[PDB]
């Protein structure tokens, strides 16, 4: 009541420059929600509005949605979908199952997005030629993140790298980082035939191209969103759709508790502790 | 009259007047009725009433702006009245 | 028999309903009238279990139980003689008829706006047969300064 | 090698009626990824393929993407986004912050999707007039889930309830469950002026309207998708967008540890235990 | 500053009747930290003080410690430890690996502690003889939670049943629900 008549003071926490819930409309970054549905930006546009809090243009929101469409489920053998199916098959509920599956998106699984973004950007901004950048990754160890496929090679292209690429070759002006990375692709195809730009590398380099090669990012906001980890979340949020699809699949096909039989395990305990 | 008292209670009346009842060899015939019914029991009787507009006492014609914010009472929760006691007065 | 001394400095109440603002005002009134105990012993809300609400006795904080059953409230508290009923026009008939067969409730204040007139005539007749005082509908409450104050009458402190 | 030539046997678990990863293309439910992009089903199409394994029509995927655009962030005060801002403010990572914030989507916050679908479906299919269904709930406690707004009440319309509703009025046949639920809106607006159907209730009932009132679902497919809990997932996947938007915002504003001051706590420890 | 001299008011959230952190000592439920180390309670004592906020007796403290010692790993085959190993093997860190592996203690794995207590308490306080309780659960399906071992059956005891039982046989007065469950 004293604050209602405005008399005492209080400094606040939680500064939060996003999603003004109070008032007459759910106001996003700067735009009313009726303008959100009236200017017709998809969920890529409001991903631009919550993640970067900027109106990303119409090819870019489509590119972000396309990124979510190819960073969706990539089969149930991989580690995160595996954890989602194990927790779904212990019959918990939706949220904790998806949640225990999403909490594996780290650095060894799914952490090729941020790694193949920082590595290629640090190689491009401190420029070395690719014919010595690969040799710089040779004289130090540490293989180039984001290049290689186990099966689908060349004269057999990865075909979702290609859908994305012919989106970015077509709907995407001024893309020097992907040009640089395609030259790195040309040279990393010289050693082995397979060794093409990954999907987990192409989303990284084309998304750094999205950030620091489209507008709206300076280079100190643009590198700051790379440093923070705004590229980890694209993989997280794309792969969550596949995780819910896995969850609903494992509930609907009605399977009992998985146990992982003892002949895959090979106990190697000490002698007598 | 017996059913009418059930009609007086199961429709929640207050006032119900028949003046006169003209009943001939042909049968019973009611000419006047005067009724006050409880609207606060709407949760009992809107299934029984329906799309009721309640007529005013026969007075002068209502203005459009009392109609708009009176509609806003039908839109929201407030209680209004605005009815002019003489429209060319000075004390509003 | 209808009483002639309705309120006192030992009058204890149960307020029916979730009315933290009004019961805050009433306990404020109990503090500022230099009373020894709060006027409110318990609250009854059917949509929530028994817990304790915190309140201010000046600066100190006290705990008042919200019970669900009024028979539970009378078993723990036989000192309550007045009920304040913040129910709606659709459930205060049930709440009042359900109130009046408890013997120690001696007066009732019904806050609600629009208990229907046949239903409240039934309330009037059962108060006449039982001997209860209705302070009922379309009212704001009642105030006896130094002793008691019903709900939101007067307003703020 | 023996299975490459085929002679031993092995029974397989993890039955996965979804997303064939192996072969020449990433197949989703039944469709190749180039056929995903050439038929141009968006993320509503891949949610149909992943979550239901069914190709939903062109008004349904547009409703699902609009639907995921309204079930995004609802501000930082609410419980889960609060836990995201606490966990992001401890500087964890994207994934641990989003994970601990999503671990709140239950029955009291944001689970009006599934409860307000189950209860309204059980009321409409065991049909009562809503002027007696509301009394049947009135005799039992347990308030009608998905009804009530603090400020925008009626003809101060919620306008994310209405932009969905005018999608459901326009591009959208056959709305008997929202005709029933709008009749419940008509009748529960008689007790209170505010008390309008929620947005987390409207998504549940309009999505049941989609599931059993469009095609492709019989009534035993459609009830199993409601009983399993596929309506939690829409709120979860929408709110993950706002949670990661909160995470990036709490990293960008460069905030340090939150502590929650002691004069908001009121320790009511016992006497001497 | 207006509150330090005390003139405004504030209603508080977060009622938390546990662990007074402020002041000169860590006070638990009602007990200072030097007392809880001086009265020599283990973590069973502080589990009574944090979880129940009651000073449990010292046989029950050893019993709680004994139960926490037996509900450790039951092999890496089981679902929670399996998810911990999948998450750790993706190289995350300690906290998220433990978090993902703990995020399945539910109803099908490891949720028979709560179910096998609520079912037996609802059966014993609505008491039937065992010879009709087994049939009353037979007429409904829904198997008695907390019964069954795949391998260790009879003339082959579980041997972690037995040490717990002989702690309850020696240091533990008046245990009727175990008597009912042993007749079952």
């Amino acid at each position: 009541w004293a604050r209602e008549l405005g008399l005492i003071r209080k400094p606040a926490s939680f500064m939060t420059s996003i999603c003004d819930e109070r008032g007459q409309e759910l106001i996003y970054a700067g735009m009313p929600i009726t303008e959100v549905f009236k200017e017709e930006m998809g969920i890529g546009g409001v991903l631009g509005l919550l993640w970067f809090q900027k109106r990303l243009p119409k090819y870019s929101c489509q590119f972000i949605e396309m990124c979510l469409m190819v960073t969706a489920d990539h089969g149930p053998a991989v580690s995160g979908a595996h954890n989602t199916i194990i927790c779904a098959r212990a019959g918990k509920d939706l949220v904790s199952s998806l949640t225990s599956g999403l909490l594996t998106i780290g650095d060894r699984f799914g952490g090729a997005l941020d790694a193949a973004a920082k590595m290629f950007s640090k190689a491009f901004d401190s420029g070395i030629i690719p014919m010595e950048f690969v040799n710089k990754m040779k004289k130090e160890g540490k293989l180039i993140m984001g290049i290689g496929h186990r099966v689908k090679s060349i004269n057999n292209p990865d075909m979702r790298v290609q859908i994305l690429k012919d989106y970015v070759r077509q709907h995407f002006p001024a893309t020097p980082l992907l040009d640089y990375a395609l030259e790195v692709e040309k040279i990393t195809t010289s050693k082995k035939p397979n060794l093409i730009l990954n999907v987990d590398g192409l989303i990284g380099v084309a998304f750094v191209d999205m950030l620091r090669n489209c507008g709206s990012f300076t280079r100190e906001e643009a590198d700051e969103y790379i440093d923070i980890g705004a590229l980890n979340g694209i993989f997280v949020l794309g792969r969550s759709m596949g995780f819910i699809g896995h969850y609903l699949d494992q509930k609907r096909l009605k399977q009992g508790l998985y146990r992982h039989p003892w002949d895959d395990i090979s106990y190697v305990l000490p002698e007598h502790m | 009259i017996s059913g009418l008292f059930n009609f007086y209670e199961d429709l929640y009346f207050t006032y119900l007047e028949i003046n006169p009842l003209v009943v001939t060899k042909d049968g019973v015939y009611v000419l006047d009725l005067a009724a006050k019914v409880d609207a606060t029991a709407d949760y009992i009787c809107k299934v029984k009433w329906g799309d009721i507009e309640f007529p005013p006492p026969f007075g002068r014609e209502a203005y459009p702006e009392e109609a708009y914010i009176a509609d806003l009472d039908a839109k929201s929760g407030a209680s209004l009245k605005l009815t002019l006691l003489n429209p060319k007065g000075r004390i509003w | 028999g209808k009483s002639t001394t309705l309120f006192s400095r030992h009058t204890k109440a149960i307020v029916w309903g979730m009315q933290t603002r009004a019961v805050q005002g009433m306990l404020d009134f109990d503090y500022v009238c230099s009373r020894d105990e709060p006027s409110v012993a318990a609250m009854v809300y059917p949509f929530t279990g028994d817990h304790k609400q915190k309140f201010y006795w000046g600066h100190k904080e006290i705990l008042i139980p919200v019970f669900k059953n009024m028979a539970d409230a009378m078993r723990k508290h036989p000192e309550v003689d007045v009920l304040i009923n913040f129910a709606s026009l659709r459930s205060a008939y049930d709440s009042t008829m359900e109130t009046m067969n408890y013997a120690q409730i001696r007066t009732i204040a019904i806050i609600a706006e629009g208990i229907p007139e046949a239903l409240t005539r039934k309330l009037i007749k059962k108060a006449d047969q039982k001997g209860v005082t209705i302070i009922g509908p379309a009212t704001v409450g009642g105030i006896k300064p130094g002793c008691f104050k019903i709900g939101n009458t007067g307003g703020m402190l």
